[PDB]
This record gives C-alpha cells, structure tokens and sequence, in this order.
C-alpha cells in the first residue's frame, strides 16, 4: 500500500554512506533489508586491472633490478586500485618512472574518462640504479572470476610477454541494516531501513540502490509471465 | 647504516669503532630469489 519515494543518502564519508530510504510498512522493512544486501555483494559493476605486461621481465616470479619490493607483491598492489570507467569497457594505461622516488596511483598518465579514486595508493620502491616501465589493462566485470577461468585472447605466442592477473573486483564491501520507528501519522506499523552501505569509492551509493531494484524486478518478472 | 637497498641484494657501511686498518666497509649480501627446496616448495627472502 505504501511505495518508497525520495530516498535520502547520508554521506557521512568518501568510504562509509548511510542510506534511509522510507518508512515501510511491518513485515516488508526486514524482507526487503536482507534481499538488498544479497543483491549488493553478489552482482555489482565495478571495474580492476585484469592484465599488466612489463617489458623488463619475462615471468611474474622473477624479480627485477632497481625496484625494493618483489614484482608479486608490485602485482599484489594492483588489486587494491580503485579505476572508474565511464564511457569506455575496455582500456590501456601506461606508467614509467626513472629515478629515485616511489611510485603512486596519481603517476599513472591522465585520460578524460578514466578517473582514479585514490592517490595515496604506493605501489613500489625505487632506486636510482633501476626504473619500471609497464602497460595496465583494465576491463569491466560483473563478479570474482580467476585468470584460469577467463581464457581469451590468446594466439600461443604472448605467454612471456604478458602476465595476467586474478581479477577479483569487488565495489563492495560491507552491508549492514537496521529496523528503525518513524511517524507518518497514518497508521501504527511503520518502519525504515537503514543500509550501511561501505563502497570503495568506483561508484555512487545513489545508483548502487536503483542498479540492485532492476536487477531484483527482473528476477521476479519470472513469476508474472 | 645501509647504503642502498634493493630486492636482488643488500649491502651495509661498517661503523669506524669496530672496523679494520684497511677495507673498512666490504658487506654484500646477496639475497636468495625462488629456489627449489626439498619439499617442492618455494622459498624466498625479502629485504625489510
């Protein structure tokens, strides 16, 4: 009898946004909680390096010279990069850097549709004696997928080239809802969720609620027809 | 104090209180990369 309308998103923080949307009726408010925070963890548009070819290096087990940390653990810092894409699926970034200072997040080169979340991010260590040089490919996805999983474009003649990685993207992290008491004055059985939504940063808390109600009316469109 | 750190090796000064007459500082360490050990297992060492 009563439909959420103008939700309202508390941004409390880049990282943690609390979101209320509207005072239910009893009995929907903790079904639909623990519905919408399945869907939040299981399905989500986010965007993580897939790929990483270095032209100094045949295997990722090697190390190189010049660099302090390993090349697993350089490759172990990708992972936790946060690139938002907005027009285009797929692209390739660049980074080089030749002296003796320490890599970031914000060394690699700009684009006009790839916007990076974080800056502080390091990566490596340099030297003076040594300096890195690699391309980063990017791709969108839906969930966890391993680099065994996803075997394409291949021609049996990059494998000491080019190195994969484990694609393991994630925008979120943390759910959590609570029952709260509002007063609409209308009738005694109200009650509001609150979702604390903890995103990484690669998308808005406010599409992350309309992106998870299309995906959940598609799934019970099965039942009408 | 260390001279320069890097992943292949390490290499240190040598303080002047405990030191020879000549070749005062000589230190190289050469870290060890991924060897086959006898249990088919990996090992490594990392400079910290």
């Amino acid at each position: 009898f009563l439909t959420p309308r103008h939700i309202d998103v508390q941004v409390v923080s880049q990282t943690r946004a609390k979101i209320t949307l509207e005072p239910l009726e009893r009995g929907f408010g903790h079904t639909l909680g623990n519905a919408l925070r399945r869907i939040l963890l299981s399905s989500m548009p986010g965007c993580a390096v897939v790929e990483a070819e270095i032209d100094g290096v045949l295997h990722e087990y090697s190390a190189i010279e010049g660099v302090q940390e390993d090349v697993i653990e350089i490759l172990l810092n990708l992972k936790g990069l946060a690139i938002k894409l907005h027009g285009r699926d797929e692209v390739t970034l660049t980074l080089a850097k030749k002296g003796s200072g320490v890599v970031t997040a914000a060394d690699i080169q700009l684009d006009h549709d790839v916007e990076i979340i974080n800056g502080d991010h390091v990566i490596a260590n340099l030297a003076d004696n040594g300096a890195l040089n690699m391309k980063l490919k990017v791709a969108r996805g839906r969930g966890y997928e391993p680099a065994d999983a996803r075997q394409s474009d291949e021609d049996e003649s990059r494998s000491i080239g080019r190195l994969q990685l484990d694609a393991s993207f994630s925008p979120v992290r943390r759910v959590s809802y609570v029952v709260e008491n509002a007063r609409v004055e209308q009738r005694t059985n109200l009650d509001k969720l609150v979702l604390d939504l903890e995103t990484n940063g690669t998308l808005d808390p406010e599409e992350a609620i309309r992106r998870a109600a299309t995906i959940l009316q598609q799934q019970l469109a099965a039942f009408v027809d | 104090v260390i001279d320069s750190v890097d992943a292949s090796r390490v290499v240190v000064r040598v303080a002047d209180d405990e030191v020879e007459t000549g070749e005062a500082g000589v230190d190289i360490y050469n870290l060890t990369k991924y060897t086959r050990s006898n249990q088919n297992t990996c090992i490594n060492q990392r400079p910290l």
